[PDB]
């Protein structure tokens, strides 16, 4: 189908390869109205988003939008959810803020993301902690939302642990730093891994408070998810040596492969829907003067280029590619760990301290 | 240096009231030298062109807060979602004034969609307080939806944990179908007749049609519904004597808009009392700077105490709702809304009218049958429960004891052995 691809300036990805991706590829094109519109926008803003919606959906009925975000917010993808709630156009979250992991989606929305959820990411992080023999840990969680499922998964893992994980009690931060009552909570932490689930600036303040009080030793590790750390371009101040982040922002990984897999899944869905129902374009025509067949529960059994690109029941990939990066003394983030289909792969066997 | 107020508002009398409230918001709210101008949008059939006009009014004008005040939406979507998501891109909360769904109460999808109206969990709390008046324990729950249904079931389990009791039977099915008669027939044979419904308008009309085809409007049936079940065809298909709820100063649009502008303007001036005054950026070329005073504005708004208002004392809780909501317990006596009670936040006061139910008298509906059908379970104890096979077919031989007492056998259902 007609699918428009828009990008920004993430990972030095240009726009001419989006034009070259249509010519020699798409050989088994069962729809006839398969065209691409490659676009770039300098700023991230909803004004240009709704402008390209009202300018491309009226542009010969484009039923596909690819967006590349470089912010630190998953609600940008929620903007695409408004395309999934009115026009009911299936949008694949590719990379950046349009594919970050949030808590609970809706079954009525036809929107999808690429990546593993917070439960599978916690499973990967606990597999890392089990392979490195770091049993005694901590858990410091703020009042940032999406905290019940993560703490509940840690509690159900420790209560059903085959290893015997020594779980320290939950350190809660209802207010900001005062250095009157939170200092007692910081002095009780004598574990190895200090878990953290909060925003970006709150993480900067907590790591600055830990650096100012000497809680950033070699024994005191800091393992953060993609929501706490964020993108790999912006690196703020007061980060301790020994910060292990779990994300997907990889510099040498191809965004062209991401958009090629997205176009392959969407054209496979369109070719499988063409054999069932005739009128494939059935959506909102234009933004001037106002569902029966959607592709939400139809392209679950998709497979492109031999890879397991199937969809889950929550709107995610079944086996994505996880990235585990570390922070060295050179103020850089280097990729260390990657995730396999079933098990977990570890490149560096000897772990540096 | 200019400040424009985002207001999705088109009715001209409310435009004059909005301009008067903007003029009054800078009079006694301090000697600060800021000015406030109005920016309104017109009617469009869709919601994407509405969102385009709104975001063109927002990003190119450096706005502070947004007010959406159209409860008669032209479409059947009823979504204040695109303006709230547009401002939530810049971490800006939107105080919506129309919707009351529990999908807007979740802080995962809607990160900062605040509101001055309570959700349906407060109506479930009012139903639970009406359970405390007539001592209602066993209830039947029927919920069609699944987004608000999980929050309603969680709030009902929280209230029953506050009572330290248990529910009888809950039902959650798929809307759109019409085979809901068998579920109501299975709910007929329960231990009580209290019916609680939490659904949309079409699902309420469907279950009212199924209750009319099964004659569930007899004696003892408790009819206690809310707002969505007394609107549209669900108002038409409801039996005479059904109990609903009505908002006090909620349907009055002008006073609600004036109170909302007062609360938002007091929040803006309270944010201007302190330092770190930032503005939302533009969207033209090459500057992707994010808004840094998100948690500061959240600490200002979510911990705000108010005392002014035409509707009442408004106060934001931890979820951004309305405290001490005045309700009207209404009765539908012969297709006419009859005022039979009013509701402060702590006590229910009925008026001098009669609460007429579709069952018996003006008292509570006697729908208790948890003693007329008792599943007496027992274990095969040797001196206590003698179990004996029948003679020919289901008969009991009247044995004779030594004291003239005839053996009064009961027809029980006995198995031979266990599963192995
Ligand atoms: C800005 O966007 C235009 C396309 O609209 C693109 O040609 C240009 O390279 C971009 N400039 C930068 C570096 O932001
Ligand atoms: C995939 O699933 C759909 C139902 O969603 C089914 O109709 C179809 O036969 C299945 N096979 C493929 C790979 O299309
Ligand atoms: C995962 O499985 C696919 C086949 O479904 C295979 O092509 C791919 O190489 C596997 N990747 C690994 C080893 O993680
Ligand atoms: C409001 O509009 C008037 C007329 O355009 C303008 O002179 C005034 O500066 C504006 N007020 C502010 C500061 O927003
Ligand atoms: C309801 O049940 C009947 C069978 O009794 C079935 O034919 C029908 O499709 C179902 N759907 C409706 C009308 O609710
Ligand atoms: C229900 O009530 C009507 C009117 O009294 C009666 O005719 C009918 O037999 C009853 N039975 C049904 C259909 O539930
Ligand atoms: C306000 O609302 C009530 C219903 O709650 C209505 O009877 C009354 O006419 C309304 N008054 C105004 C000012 O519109
Ligand atoms: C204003 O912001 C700065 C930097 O975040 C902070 O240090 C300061 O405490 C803030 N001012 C107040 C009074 O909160
Ligand atoms: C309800 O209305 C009464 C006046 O009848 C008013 O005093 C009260 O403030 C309102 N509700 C609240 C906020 O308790
Ligand atoms: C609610 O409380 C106010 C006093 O705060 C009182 O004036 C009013 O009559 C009460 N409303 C009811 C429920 O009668
Ligand atoms: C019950 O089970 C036994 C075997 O355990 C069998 O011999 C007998 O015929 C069965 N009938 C009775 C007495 O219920």
């Amino acid at each position: 189908l007609n699918i428009a691809v828009l990008l920004g300036h993430s990972h030095d990805v240009t726009e001419r390869e989006l034009r070259n991706l249509w010519g020699p590829e798409q050989a088994t094109g069962l729809p006839l109205d398969v065209n691409v519109v490659a676009l770039l926008m300098n700023r991230t803003d909803p004004k240009s988003l709704i402008t390209h919606v009202c300018d491309l959906m009226s542009g010969a009925r484009i039923h596909g939008l690819v967006f590349g975000d470089d912010t630190d917010q998953e609600a940008v993808a929620q903007m695409l959810d408004f395309i999934s709630s009115q026009t009911f156009i299936p949008i694949l979250g590719i990379h950046g803020g349009a594919s970050m992991i949030m808590a609970d989606k809706d079954p009525t929305s036809t929107f999808f993301q690429f990546g593993a959820s917070i439960q599978q990411q916690a499973t990967v992080m606990l597999k890392i902690m089990q392979d490195y023999d770091w049993h005694v840990f901590s858990l410091v969680t703020t009042i940032f939302p999406g905290y019940r499922d993560f703490i509940s998964f840690i509690k159900t893992t420790v209560d059903n642990s085959f290893v015997g994980w020594d779980m320290q009690n939950v350190i809660t931060l209802d207010t900001s730093f005062e250095d009157a009552k939170t200092q007692v909570q910081l002095k009780k932490i004598h574990s190895s891994v200090i878990l953290l689930y909060c925003s970006k600036d709150e993480a900067v303040l907590i790591l600055s408070e830990a650096r100012s009080l000497g809680l950033t030793g070699y024994d005191f590790f800091w393992i953060v998810p993609s929501l706490v750390s964020g993108n790999t371009e912006l690196i703020p101040k007061e980060f301790p040596s020994g910060l292990i982040s779990v994300s997907y922002d990889d510099w040498d990984y191809s965004l062209e492969a991401r958009v090629r897999d997205g176009l392959g899944i969407l054209t496979t869905a369109a070719s499988s829907m063409l054999e069932k129902f005739s009128y494939i374009p059935e959506a909102k025509a234009s933004c001037y003067g106002q569902p029966l067949h959607t592709l939400h529960q139809f392209m679950v059994n998709v497979t492109w280029d031999g890879k397991d690109l199937s969809f889950t029941e929550e709107g995610y990939q079944v086996h994505p590619r996880l990235v585990v990066i570390v922070l060295n003394k050179d103020r850089e983030w280097e990729k260390v760990g990657k995730w396999e289909n079933q098990t977990l792969s570890l490149r560096h066997a000897v772990w540096p301290r | 240096k200019i400040v424009n107020i985002g207001a999705v508002l088109s009715t001209r009398k409310h435009e004059q009231m909005f301009r008067e409230a903007v003029n009054q918001a800078n009079k006694r709210h301090g000697s600060w030298k800021i000015q406030l101008n109005a920016t309104s949008v017109t009617h469009k059939p869709n919601a994407i062109q509405m969102a385009l006009s709104v975001c063109e009014d927002l990003i190119s004008s450096q706005v502070y807060a947004i007010l959406v005040s159209h409860p008669p939406t032209p479409n059947d979507h009823f979504t204040p979602t695109p303006v709230s998501y547009t401002a939530g891109f810049y971490r800006i909360p939107v105080l919506g004034l129309t919707t009351r769904m529990s999908i807007y109460s979740d802080k995962s999808i809607h990160l900062s969609f605040l509101r001055t109206v309570p959700p349906y969990s407060h109506q479930s709390s009012v139903w639970f307080e009406m359970m405390r008046v007539y001592n209602w324990n066993h209830i039947i729950l029927l919920v069609s939806d699944d987004h608000e249904g999980r929050a309603a079931q969680k709030r009902l389990e929280t209230l029953l944990e506050e009572r330290e009791s248990k529910a009888e039977k809950v039902l959650q099915f798929d809307p759109g179908t019409k085979n809901v008669t068998a579920l109501l027939m299975e709910a007929r044979e329960l231990e009580a007749r209290v019916i609680i419904l939490s659904a949309s308008e079409d699902d309420a009309a469907t279950v009212y049609r199924a209750a009319a085809m099964l004659n569930m409007t007899g004696s003892g049936y408790v009819w206690l519904v809310g707002e969505r079940e007394i609107s549209g065809n669900a108002l038409r298909y409801a039996p005479d004597g059904i109990i609903g709820l009505q908002l006090i100063n909620g349907k009055n649009e002008s006073a609600h808009i004036s109170d909302a502008v007062g609360v938002v303007a007091q929040a803006v001036h309270e944010l201007l009392e302190k330092e770190n005054i930032t503005d939302p950026p533009r969207g033209c070329v090459g500057n992707t700077n994010i808004w840094k005073t998100g948690p500061l504005f959240k600490r200002v708004l979510m911990s705000s105490k108010y005392a002014d208002g035409v509707t009442g004392r408004v106060e934001f809780n931890e979820d951004g709702d309305r405290k001490f909501a005045n309700y009207s317990i209404m009765n539908l006596q012969n297709r006419k809304l009859v005022q039979v009670g009013i509701y402060n936040g702590t006590h229910v006061i009925p008026n001098d009218r009669k609460i007429i139910w579709p069952g018996g008298e003006t008292e509570k509906p006697r729908g208790y049958q948890m003693s007329t059908r008792l599943k007496i379970v027992t274990i095969h104890q040797e001196p206590f429960v003698y179990v004996k096979p029948t003679m020919s077919d289901g008969t009991c031989k009247e044995e004779f004891t030594v004291n003239g007492d005839p053996v009064k056998k009961v027809i029980c259902t006995g198995p031979n052995d266990t599963s192995p």
